[PDB]
């Protein structure tokens, strides 16, 4: 149930002592963690080549949150609101009015990414699957207000990775 | 380049007039350092090439570094240079003035004397004309210390051993 | 001439440096399994000139210095003695030739040291002078058995010249006559740079153009003990008449044995300067003088004492 | 000796990116000069290709485009520059080109 | 005449890396950092003379011994050879003095 | 305070990283403070949500599913190989030894990503919730893990290779911070400063929680308590790690990931 | 018996000094102990750094070589053997 | 792999290579196509400057042989 | 002109040494440190773009905010980046360094690096990936790359 580690009482064998005192004048287990690193030297580095070449990933991977729309066109966002009251870090801001069609349709959607923690509940928590976080991790801005992200931007966003947002949920929302 | 030793020779003076005015600890070690330098370029003219490197090994390289060490660890003094307050920068002026005019009482008049008798002539003068063949004169001569000089190494080892007891003695407290 | 042959002495050893920054930076990533600089010029070739780019155009921030006069005196000193150390090397043929050579090489590495006190002193740092006596101390321990070492191994060649170290090695290295010693020398060459496991990790004040001078000196010493080394131990075969070969072979050697520094700087822990003296002080130097001692009575046991000229 | 192999291989390298030139440009482009099977290439520009005999993670490589968009990618790669359809199979979401 | 050249270039190659280190790269204009040197206000402990006056000793030491490969080539090698070891031993002595007694503190 | 060298009083200064978690918390409800937990320890994420689920579930009087125990001991254990792996590696990086915290970290990386394949994300995960796990794992992951775990003992025996026998290693770690067992107890010293000193107490064995009991692994007790004692106590610690890895790979039981 | 067990202990405990001191021993009782330090003097002697200053012939000195190479004089066949 | 470091190392080796090579070629282009001769002793010296007298031109390179007798 | 063009040229070769060597402080706070040392691990490996890891901050170019700002270690940011030598580059790494992210709300959170620091790349996630943050180190280059220092003094 237990293991001694250390707790090992060395032989006082003169032969024992002689390759003792072998290891401490010769510096034996010096060489031996030398050895190894040169072994290490001539194995096989593994760098990919950014951004040249991708890291994996999985379907279910987290990134920039993107707004989705419906076959037909129509976005998918019903304004129930629930995204923003699960968003652990309150990031979320939904504005909602009757559209002129008469549908649930937001007029205000806004998520300042930087103060998202990217967490996942507000795909999680959507029951249209309008709000799913893509899978585009590489969004980098050099301004705090670019990453505070409009309904149009949302959208947009949606537009522009929508065929790879929709692949991964079908590979995944079997799971879910 | 007739007379580059007399000119290492006026520098040396001028390096001790830096440091013996007594400066911050840290530019005097320099004024001893560059005379030290210039004393073993003298030396190594006159060809005395293993005495020239004694110097540079043992006075300069370890004797003035240790030197400086302490100066280092108790540093309890306010940076000034050999030509800060008047007190030391007098003092360094004062003393090459005196040197220059030796110098010129020297090379103007040839036999000069102020306690001893001086010949302007250049030094290249005194040396001899000798072979030593297959021979280092000054190194045959400093390795005959182990055959020759053995009163000599064992004075001078137990001077050293005894040198350590009392550093350890004395720094007890 | 002459003044082409300091130049052509000067020069490639100051490019060679630059380009063992990026021979290390990749070494020590392949030995992590990582790729060295690849990215800046064909194969990182033009990462050490990136990195002096950007060095010299960095502003330069003023460290207080108690002193600018030393402050700008320690990195000249460093550099020139750094320099000057390649001259008595034979490379078949010396630059310099000094029927003391040897001492010379001693003696040059001894005012190196000052380099070190001076920086710290002048940079008017608390830190900076404590790290710096630091290094006066570990300085200080080595050059006591590099010395010893030195002499024993030239009990051998019979002289102070470096060029007739070829000479004594001509049938057999050095190093199988004296191994032991060969040992604790490159353990003190290591010891010398401040390499790891010598390092004291946490002269930084100085700025960019300074500390780049500073780096290329140690840089420049390392590649010069590691050829000091090798022409201690690892002697080469020189032919009269084509010197090339004996410049070839010392040229390999030298850059293994910066390769075995480097190897070394990404295999051990680096030491406590306790420890580190515990060493310097307590297993090399009774071991050195007990070996000076061997190294003494063996030629004279053995009738093989060296030809004096 | 399998030496001469390696050595051999590496002039294919050379011959395979196009001749010398070629070679260079992937070289100074890339930093990489291995070759692959040119899976596909997008609109843009950037070309696709996998090696299955490369360990995981560099099996899948894309060369980007030299102009995307009007803005010059000759040296300037954008890490953002792989269409969205593409980036499933380059980072290694799907299996499926 | 030709170590004196060498000596002179490598000083004067080095002080002018220093000034086109010093001077020239802080000509080009970076603002100004306002910002002071805050200084408000000894550890001389012996740990570290110590390791310097023993050097000191061991370095004279050193030096007596330095001699040694010329002094081979003596005819009273017998003589030669003692003095030698008497001068190693003496070395050691003194190590062992500083490692027995209170010292080698470092 | 030193004394030169020497160190006298080593006062710890700390909250620089206080950011109120707890204070947060409880403007929060539970399914959103879990999270926070993740971020308390970013060395090892998945163990944290597991000590908030199972607190909430003891207030819940709920058990979670047998399948959702063992694959939160799973990746528990996975999660005990990153910190260990940091931990050691690291601290040897700070001692001056850099080559295996490159060597282990590729090694964290793979595992890295067997959080994000099951999860979505690479550190923060919070996939162990209250009442099990988020979602299934995907299809494959198993026998990656599989994978991993067969090579990963070569690699902890490379870092001792480079550290173990290393008599720098040793100088820089035997006989230093010792600490008495009384003292650790009484200093509510816990984990590995017990075990370093040979106090004989493990959570997964005294006080068993999830499916801990049904798996078997040794605990390694030291004998000297000094730091390399500690430091064998980690890596054999990941050694165990790894023989309970292939238990939960060969018992994973069919069933739901969440309380019905 | 006793000392038996200190030079074990010492070896095992501090195997450097026990090396050095056994060096430094070796290093003082060969050389007495050695045929060959009797040659490493004559070959010193032997060398001839300074010129061989020839003595008058006074008729009465047949040991002492008054010629070029003939058997008066001193040999160097011994070194050449060695 | 591995093999990408040796474009450094060998750039490296050529600017290490370049000073003995020089210093070998300028030494024989200095000295009339011999190696430099040593003066580690007066003696050695000392044949170098009855060397530089017999040759006529103040160089000690140019050696002369039997021709220059008689 | 001629004139343009030789400092056109410099400028290029001043941005192309610095973009190609730049030296970041790991400013490590919180979460988002380990990640960047799996940026510095093998697998990414930022050396190999020339970015290597500078200890001391008195020699680095680039500051990577990785963590949580708490108002206690606040004003320590500022007067390490103020210590930095110039040019000097903020880049701050995951939502709590870009706007306090999870604890934006805390009593003792700064509400984002930008308010005690200016900040030049702003790096996305919780904690952005490895990769995220390579990428906006290379955005950095590139920015660098843009900058014209020298053409706009001869154009002053
Ligand atoms: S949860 Fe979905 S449907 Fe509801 S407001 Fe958010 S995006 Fe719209
Ligand atoms: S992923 Fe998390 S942080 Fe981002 S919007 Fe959804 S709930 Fe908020
Ligand atoms: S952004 Fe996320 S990972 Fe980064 S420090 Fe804040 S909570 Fe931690």
């Amino acid at each position: 149930t237990y293991k001694f580690v250390n707790m090992r009482e060395p032989s006082m064998d003169m032969k024992s002592v002689t390759d003792r005192a072998a290891q401490t004048l010769l510096w034996t287990e010096l060489v031996r963690g030398l050895g190894m690193t040169l072994s290490y030297l001539f194995r096989e580095p593994a760098t990919i080549n950014y951004p040249f070449e991708k890291g994996p990933l999985s379907p279910r991977f987290r990134g920039e949150h993107a707004l989705r729309r419906y076959p037909s066109g129509e976005e998918r966002c019903i304004a129930c609101k629930l995204c923003e009251a699960v968003c652990p870090a309150q990031a979320i801001t939904i504005e909602a009015e009757p559209r002129a069609d008469g549908s649930r349709r937001t007029t205000r959607y806004d998520i300042d990414m930087t103060k998202c923690i990217y967490c996942g509940f507000c795909q999680e928590a959507c029951p249209v699957d309008a709000i799913v976080e893509g899978p585009n991790f590489e969004f980098s801005t050099e301004t705090h207000e670019e990453l505070l992200y409009n309904k149009e931007k949302l959208l947009n966003n949606g537009d522009k990775w929508e065929a790879e947002i929709a692949a991964n949920i079908q590979a995944d929302y079997l799971y879910r | 380049t007739m007379y580059i030793a007399f000119i290492l020779s006026t520098i040396f003076v001028i390096g001790f007039v830096g440091f013996s005015s007594k400066p911050s600890p840290i530019y005097g070690g320099l004024g001893l350092i560059v005379s030290g330098g210039v004393g073993c370029g003298i030396v190594l003219n006159f060809g005395g090439s293993f005495l020239g490197l004694m110097v540079f090994l043992i006075y300069l390289g370890g004797m003035l570094v240790v030197f400086g060490y302490t100066t280092a660890m108790a540093t309890e003094m306010y940076p000034e240079v050999w030509v800060s307050n008047k007190t030391v920068f007098g003092a360094f002026v004062s003393g090459l003035m005196m040197e220059f005019c030796m110098v010129y009482y020297a090379l103007k008049e040839e036999e000069v004397e102020i306690i001893f008798k001086f010949n302007g002539l250049g030094d290249w003068v005194i040396y001899d004309t000798g072979d030593s063949g297959f021979f280092s004169e000054e190194a045959m001569g400093i390795a005959a210390l182990y055959s020759y000089g053995t009163w000599l190494v064992i004075v001078t080892g137990w001077s050293l051993l005894i040198g350590v007891v009392v550093i350890m003695e004395i720094t007890r407290g | 001439m002459f003044m082409i042959n300091i130049l052509s002495l000067i020069i490639p050893i100051l490019l060679a440096v630059a380009f063992l920054t990026l021979v290390e930076r990749k070494v020590l990533g392949y030995m992590q399994l990582r790729k060295g600089p690849n990215v800046v010029g064909p194969y990182g070739l033009l990462q050490p000139i990136a990195d002096a780019l950007k060095l010299f155009t960095k502003e330069p921030l003023r460290p207080a210095t108690s002193s600018i006069s030393m402050f700008i005196i320690a990195p000249i000193l460093a550099l020139s003695l750094a320099l000057t150390m390649w001259v008595p090397l034979p490379m078949p043929y010396p630059l310099i030739n000094m029927n003391l050579g040897v001492l010379f090489m001693l003696a040059m590495s001894s005012l190196a040291v000052y380099s070190i006190l001076w920086s710290g002193w002048a940079s008017n740092s608390k830190y900076a002078l404590i790290g710096a006596l630091r290094a006066v101390a570990q300085t200080i321990s080595y050059e006591v058995t590099l010395a010893i070492i030195l002499l024993s191994v030239l009990l051998m060649n019979g002289s102070y010249t470096l060029s007739t170290l070829i000479t004594t090695q001509e049938h057999i290295w050095m190093i199988f006559t004296s191994w032991p010693l060969a040992m604790m020398w490159f353990i003190s060459t290591l010891a010398e740079t401040n390499r790891a496991p010598f390092d004291l990790t946490e002269n930084v004040e100085y700025a960019a153009g300074p500390f780049a001078m500073f780096f290329m000196a140690e840089y420049a010493n390392i590649i010069m003990m590691n050829a000091f080394t090798a022409i201690l131990f690892l002697g080469a075969s020189h032919d009269p008449h084509t010197p090339e070969l004996y410049t070839i072979n010392f040229v390999l050697k030298t850059l293994a044995l910066t390769i075995t520094f480097l190897w070394i700087r990404a295999s051990y822990p680096r030491f406590r300067y306790d420890q580190l003296m515990h060493l310097l002080w307590k297993s090399f130097l009774p071991l050195t003088l007990a070996l000076c001692m061997w190294h003494i009575s063996l030629p004279i046991m053995t009738a093989s004492i060296p030809p004096q000229s | 000796m399998e030496l001469v192999q390696v050595l051999r291989r590496g002039l294919q390298q050379v011959s395979g990116h196009g001749g010398l030139r070629g070679y260079l440009r992937v070289l100074f482009r890339a930093n990489d000069v291995r070759v692959g099977t040119l899976v596909g290439e997008d609109k843009y520009g950037n070309k696709y290709y996998e090696d299955n005999k490369q360990f995981f993670g560099r099996h899948r490589w894309v060369i980007y485009t030299t102009e995307m968009n009007g803005r010059d990618t000759f040296w300037d790669v954008d890490g953002s520059m792989v269409p969205p359809e593409w980036h499933r199979w380059l980072h290694c979401m799907t299996d499926d080109p | 005449m030709n170590i004196m050249l060498t000596l002179l270039t490598n000083v004067t190659l080095a002080s002018l890396l220093v000034l086109i280190a010093f001077w020239l790269p802080q000509l080009n204009a970076y603002s100004e950092k306002t910002s002071p040197y805050e200084c408000g206000f000894l550890p001389f402990s012996m740990k570290f003379f110590l390791v310097a006056i023993t050097f000191l000793l061991f370095d004279l030491e050193i030096a007596l011994l330095l001699p040694l490969p010329w002094a081979s080539q003596t005819n009273n090698l017998k003589t030669m050879l003692t003095m030698a070891l008497f001068l190693l031993i003496l070395l050691a002595a003194s190590l062992a003095y500083e490692w027995t007694q209170k010292g080698l503190e470092w | 305070e030193l004394s030169g060298e020497m160190v006298r009083k080593c006062d710890p200064h700390i909250g620089l990283l206080h950011r109120g978690t707890e204070k947060l918390i409880e403007y929060k409800t539970y399914l959103q403070a879990l999270p926070y937990f993740d971020r308390l320890d970013y060395v090892s994420m998945m163990c944290n949500e597991q000590a908030y689920s199972l607190a909430v579930e003891k207030l819940l009087n709920i058990q979670p599913p047998p399948r959702a125990q063992w694959i939160r001991v799973l990746f528990g254990e996975i999660t005990r190989l990153l910190n260990h792996i940091m931990a050691v590696t690291t601290h040897a990086l700070d001692i001056g030894a850099m080559t295996p915290f490159f060597w282990m970290f590729e090694e964290r990386e793979k595992m890295f990503e067997f959080y994000e394949r099951v999860s979505g994300a690479r550190m923060h995960a919070a996939y162990i919730r209250p009442g099990g796990v988020h979602q299934d794992l995907p299809l494959g992951l198993l026998d990656d893990i599989y994978e991993f775990s067969k090579n990963f003992s070569f690699r902890i025996d490379e870092l001792e290779e480079m550290l173990t026998n290393n008599r720098i290693w040793r100088n820089r770690t035997v006989d230093i911070g010792v600490v008495t067992a009384e003292d650790a107890l009484n200093y509510g010293f816990s984990g590995v400063m017990l075990r370093g000193s040979g106090i004989q107490w493990d959570l997964r064995k005294t006080q068993p929680y999830d499916v801990y009991d049904q798996v078997e692994f040794d605990v390694p007790i030291g004998s000297r308590g000094d730091c390399y004692d500690r430091y064998l106590c980690r890596v054999e610690e990941m050694r165990q790690s790894l023989r309970i890895i292939s238990q939960c790979l060969n018992k994973m039981p069919p069933g739901e990931i969440k309380v019905d | 018996g006793r000392i038996a067990s200190f030079l074990k202990n010492a070896w095992a405990k501090e195997p450097v000094l026990v090396a050095s001191f056994a060096i430094g021993g070796l290093a003082i009782i060969l050389p007495s102990l050695s045929p060959y330090t009797n040659y490493a003097i004559r070959i010193n002697r032997a060398t001839p750094y300074n010129y061989p200053v020839p003595l008058r012939d006074d008729g009465n000195m047949p040991d002492v070589p008054s010629h070029p190479q003939d058997p008066q004089g001193p040999s160097l066949e011994w070194l050449k053997n060695l | 792999m591995w093999f990408e470091i040796l474009p450094g190392i060998a750039v490296m080796a050529a600017c290490l290579f370049i000073p003995g090579m020089a210093t070998a070629h300028i030494h024989k282009f200095t000295n009339g196509g011999k190696e430099k001769r040593v003066a580690h002793f007066s003696y050695q010296w000392n044949l170098m400057e009855r060397d530089r007298c017999i040759s006529g031109v103040n160089r000690y390179h140019v050696t002369k042989g039997l021709e220059n007798i008689d | 002109s001629r004139g343009e063009y030789v400092v056109a040229k410099l400028d290029d070769l001043v941005n192309w040494a610095r973009r190609s060597s730049l030296w970041p402080m790991t400013f490590g706070l919180a979460c988002c440190a380990v990640e960047m040392m799996h940026m510095a691990a093998p697998r990414y490996d930022m050396d190999r773009f020339g970015v290597v890891f500078r200890a001391s901050p008195r020699q680095s170019d680039v500051m990577i905010v990785a963590g949580t700002l708490t108002n206690k270690m606040a004003p320590a940011l500022r007067k390490v980046y103020d210590q930095m030598p110039e040019p000097r580059y903020v880049v701050s790494m995951g939502s709590c360094a870009n706007g306090g992210g999870y604890y934006h709300y805390s009593y003792s959170v700064v509400r984002g690096c930008d308010r005690i620091v200016p900040v030049d790349i702003y790096v996305p996630g919780c904690p952005p990936t490895a990769e995220a943050l390579l990428y906006g180190i290379l955005q950095l280059q590139r920015k660098i790359k843009r900058e014209k220092r020298l053409r706009i003094w001869y154009r002053r």
